[PDB]
């Protein structure tokens, strides 16, 4: 089955991986193929779609096509008794467009409603090259916003907002009942999205006064997770025992503390290593480059974000092999 | 503290099994108490529900 994923243009790296780590994690890839924010999945196995996080829509494609021959895929596609609308993205015209082609669909029985439809017919138009299909899924922008870091009871700056919290979760690919670890929690971003997708949290922190705000912010969100006091440096956890981690490093806050972080990333990257299963993942955020101390590991993604012009992120994916 | 907890928790130090000598319980999760390994037979405490598993650094 065809599936078109109208990805976020804040990274489209992590967006299409983000896609592409959970369609294997539920089904089974024939093939995909990307174009700018368009992401092309030949896709069977079970819906992941309410989970992502750099995804603003999915639709279910019905055809791709020039938008001369446009007419005639309308002419061709499914009708329905319930209430339908057309809804085009790209090129001018839109709305003149949408009302013609509801008119195709009208000439063949269809119900067209603009207010209050529960089918909608998606035309996605790229470099003069039509994608139709039924909209299967859009995202709540809403829901991240309700959750700002600075909405919380338990407030500390420089949080990992939601959106990209809940994508670093969902790049390790683990699935509810699971667990995913954050060994440096702080106020619980990681642990808040993970808890909200089902999936079983595990936070450390080696400041007692921030475990325990941590545990106060999982209430506020009614989540069943573990904040646990420990240093990430020395995991009090058994060996292939989390699915997956994902977390915030300290960043260098000047270049004078250049080698600050070193034993650090050498003793976590060993322990993560050792209490990741076979095949585990964690995704990383960092504001230098680690490569050195992770070539234990496989690194499948490697993006950057640079947030002030004095802080540039470094966002890895890393393997078990 | 989860007690289904004590499934995947090990010492921070040989990372060897650890025991639990309850204090103070609640029908979901252990209060106060200590964490004892079974083999460097180092000691972590319970207190609030939340266990200190830091290095004695
Ligand atoms: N070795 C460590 N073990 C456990 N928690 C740690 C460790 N180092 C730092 N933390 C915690 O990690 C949190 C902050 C980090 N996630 C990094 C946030 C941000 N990138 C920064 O540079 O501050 C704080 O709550 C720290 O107490
Ligand atoms: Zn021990």
């Amino acid at each position: 089955m065809k599936f078109l994923f109208y990805l976020s243009a804040d990274n489209l790296e992590i967006a299409r991986k983000e896609v592409l780590v959970l369609a294997e994690r539920y089904g089974w890839v024939e093939d995909y193929q990307f174009e700018e924010r368009l992401l092309l999945l030949d896709y069977a196995g079970e819906k992941f779609f309410e989970r992502l996080a750099y995804t603003n829509e999915v639709t279910k494609i019905y055809d791709i096509c020039s938008v001369s021959e446009l007419e005639q895929v309308f002419s061709e596609i499914p009708v329905y008794d319930r209430l339908c609308c057309v809804r085009v993205k790209g090129g001018k015209g839109k709305t003149a467009l949408e009302r013609k082609l509801g008119a195709l669909l009208w000439k063949r029985g269809a119900k067209v409603s603009v207010s209050n439809p529960e089918i909608v017919y998606k035309v996605y138009i790229q470099d003069d090259k039509c994608y139709v299909g039924l909209l299967e899924f859009e995202r709540d922008t809403r829901q991240f916003f309700l959750r700002r870091p600075d909405r919380r009871p338990f407030l500390m700056p420089s949080a990992i907002k939601p959106k990209l919290a809940r994508a670093l979760v969902n790049l390790t690919g683990v699935l509810e009942g699971e667990t995913l670890l954050d060994p440096m929690c702080g106020t619980g971003s990681f642990l808040i999205e993970a808890g909200l997708m089902g999936i079983n949290p595990i936070g450390i922190d080696f400041i007692e006064k921030i475990v325990r705000g941590c545990r106060v912010n999982l209430e506020y969100y009614g989540i069943e997770g573990s904040v646990l006091l420990g240093d990430a440096k020395n995991l009090p956890l058994r060996d292939e025992s989390v699915r997956g981690i994902a977390t915030d490093y300290p960043y260098l806050r000047s270049t004078k503390a250049a080698g600050t972080l070193d034993e650090l990333y050498s003793k976590t990257s060993e322990e993560f290593e050792r209490v990741l299963k076979k095949g585990g993942r964690a995704a990383i955020v960092t504001n230098i480059d680690v490569e050195s101390f992770f070539s234990n590991f496989e690194i499948e993604m490697k993006t950057e974000e640079r947030v002030h012009g004095s802080l540039t992120r470094r966002i890895y994916l890393l393997r078990r092999h | 503290m989860k007690r289904k907890l004590l499934e995947i928790l090990a010492c921070p130090l040989c990372k060897s099994e650890l025991e639990v000598e309850v204090v103070e319980e609640n029908e979901e999760e252990i209060i106060s108490g200590k964490l004892v390994c079974s083999s460097c037979r180092a000691e972590f405490p319970i207190e609030d529900g939340i266990p200190d598993l830091r290095p004695p650094e």
